[PDB]
RNA sequence: GGAAGAUCGUCGUCUCCGGUGAGGCGGCUGGACUUCAAAUCCAGUUGGGGCCGCCAGCGGUCCCGGGCAGGUUCGACUCCUGUGAUCUUCCGCCA
RNA sequence: AGCCAGGAUGUUGGCUUAGAAGCAGCCAUCAUUUAAAGAAAGCGUAAUAGCUCACUGGUCGAGUCGGCCUGCGCGGAAGA
């Protein structure tokens, strides 16, 4: 059950995620000694059922935009975290507006900074976002309004996180990796993470590192903070993996998939949807789950552009 | 419609719809839609001939348009088209323009007559006169 | 303000007043022209 | 990835420039051009784009071009904010 | 002298056009509506809005405007 957290920056997203998990999200010295989530940041919540749902935290800065667009790649829930003070933040909006355009099946809104205010405040700001949700196209939500440090809203936010589908996927895939983050543990070689949007995948198989354009056995690979010998799409998957490959030639949003593609093209159809209509040739930035772009868009028919 | 709170007699050449470079955002500081400046700027226009630099009255209000109303033709470049030589001096003692005569431009300007002041009609003849011979062009006498 | 000798009158707001016995002028609008001891 | 920095013309380098873009310098392509050179200029670096007739293998349309976008501002390569890109240095990459 | 009100229109005015429109200037160096209206004496601004002023009215009620000769004083005038 990966829910992924998303809100404006400094409304509680890590205090949830540290009265949920209790664990840190920060690794690199600089946030530690910042304070804020510079970049994205991970939580896992293990259990006795054997389900461990996934927790991605991630700045709310659009100079920072490209690493949550890393993030927001095989998502089965979204979250966005919502302050009653303000109530919903214009970066809030934005990342409603991202998850409307990119499908996602469901999203949940939780309401923070509810101790702080009356509970007038709080039954408002719970009217305004059951409004924003229909300005957005949004179906079914589940406002949840919590003071985090306190843990206010945990137990009923405990039903709604075990009715959270994990998506299934058809055994006829070919298997699709979007590669996060690299970094060598001194251990066993490179051991790359990353969502895997299709397929399952063992030790023994051997994959197609794109970008780097080389085969790579699997040395090892941890499921969800669980390490096991296969690993099935719709995690986060930490990958060892072996083979020529070298991390100066890896970079984020590579794909690692079970057979050579062939080589990447430029021109692009897409449909398009938008809030408001796009115009002919202008230069824009692509934003794909963990890729920046920078392209010019055209338009055919009606919705229908090239990239 | 109103009470004063915008116009004054001052505008473009009548080809140029909405201009931006002189003016653009300067015309839309207020509230009057951008149509009357565009669409109802060619009424005028073309009822005597393009781009005519006539200065309009435009009160700009909060209620709705105002008053399409573009009046006066200016003097200046009016004895320039209407004399016919486009060239000057700016120089009015030290040379002289040209020459015309009174049969033009004392005919020309009565169409003006209803909104020029005067006592009689000579009074703004002389005064037009005055200031066309000022002009440097020495006109017949 | 400023000691100069000689402190004509530069704008129309300016004008002479003599305070403690010295002469100043003060450019009611203009506070740069404000002047000493003429 | 992050912080900060340099650069991104219209052939390159520089002076730039807020009044409408220009100029100094340079390499090359030739013409005027000599026995070759050298020099002088001229001519030129002709740029791109959505779209068009197209494969026309090209050529036009209109539009644009100081990377691109945005705002001033009365008017921007000119001011500035961004945006990336390349480029410099540094912070950490902890299943 | 205050107080209360005005202090135009052809005025983005010929050249010279970012734009100089009373507001460097080419040149404004007219005249006219009436009280004159400076094709403008200040500022505002790219220049117009904006306010002013000269200037022409109204209230007010007894003295008032700006210079010349001037005699005497003030600043300029800081050292052990
Ligand atoms: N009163 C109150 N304050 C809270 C609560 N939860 C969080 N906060 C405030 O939020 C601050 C921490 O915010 P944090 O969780 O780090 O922000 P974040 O949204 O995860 N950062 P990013 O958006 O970049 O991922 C705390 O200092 C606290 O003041 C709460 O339950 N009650
Ligand atoms: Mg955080
Ligand atoms: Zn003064």
């Amino acid at each position: 059950m990966i829910i992924a957290t998303a809100g404006h920056v400094d409304h509680g997203k890590t205090t949830l995620l540290q009265a949920i998990t209790g664990v840190n999200a920060d690794r690199l010295p600089e946030e530690k000694k910042r304070g804020m989530t510079i970049d994205l940041g991970y939580a896992y919540w293990p259990q006795p059922d054997g389900r461990v749902p996934g927790f991605i935290d991630v700045p709310g800065h659009e100079k920072f935009l490209s690493n949550m667009l890393a993030g927001v790649g095989g998502i089965d829930h979204a979250l966005l975290v919502v302050a009653c003070d303000d109530g919903v933040m214009a970066q809030t909006r934005e990342h409603l507006a991202i998850l409307q355009l990119t499908g996602n099946p469901m999203l949940t809104v939780a309401l923070t900074k509810a101790d702080r205010v009356d509970e007038a405040r709080v039954d408002e700001v719970e009217r305004q976002v059951k409004e924003v949700l229909r300005e957005y196209g949004f179906a079914e939500a589940k406002l949840f309004i919590t003071a985090a440090t306190e843990g206010r809203g945990m137990d009923a936010l405990r039903e709604h996180l075990l009715q959270l589908p994990e998506r299934e996927h058809a055994s006829q895939h070919s298997f699709r990796l979007a590669i996060d983050r690299a970094f060598t543990v001194k251990g066993a070689g490179l051991v790359v993470t990353g969502t895997a949007l299709s397929g399952e995948v063992k030790v023994g198989d051997s994959l197609w590192l794109t970008g780097v354009n080389k085969p790579m056995r699997v040395r090892a690979l941890h499921a969800q903070n669980q390490p096991t010998e296969t690993a099935n799409a719709g995690q986060r998957i930490a990958l060892n993996i072996a083979g020529d490959a070298e991390k100066e030639q890896i970079n984020r949003g590579d794909w690692l998939l079970a057979d050579v593609p062939p080589e990447p093209f430029t021109r692009v159809i897409v449909e398009l949807q938008t809030h408001t209509p796009l115009t002919q040739w202008q230069p824009l930035h692509i934003h794909h789950a963990a890729s920046h772009v920078t392209g010019r868009v055209s338009l055919l028919e009606d919705n229908l552009a090239e990239l | 419609a109103k009470k004063v709170q915008a116009y004054v007699k001052l505008q473009v050449a009548a080809g140029m719809a909405n201009p931006s470079p002189p003016v653009g955002p300067a015309l839309g500081q207020q509230g009057v839609n951008i149509m009357e400046f565009c669409k109802a700027f060619n009424a005028k226009t073309d009822s005597i001939e393009k781009g005519l630099p006539i200065p309009v009255v435009i009160t700009v209000y909060a209620d709705r348009s105002f008053t399409f109303v573009t009046k006066t033709p200016p003097a200046a470049v009016l004895l320039k088209k209407a004399a016919g030589i486009k060239s000057g001096s700016g120089k009015p003692n030290k040379d002289k323009v040209g020459k015309i005569s009174r049969a033009q431009l004392q005919e020309i300007a009565q169409t003006k007559a209803a909104d020029m002041t005067g006592a009689d009609i000579e009074a703004m003849t002389r005064s037009i006169e005055g200031t066309a011979r000022s002009m440097g062009l020495v006109v017949e006498d | 303000m400023k000691v100069r000798a000689s402190v004509k009158k530069l704008c129309r707001n300016c004008k002479i007043v003599k305070r403690d016995g010295v002469i100043r002028v003060i450019c009611s609008a203009e506070p740069k022209h404000k002047q000493r001891q003429g």
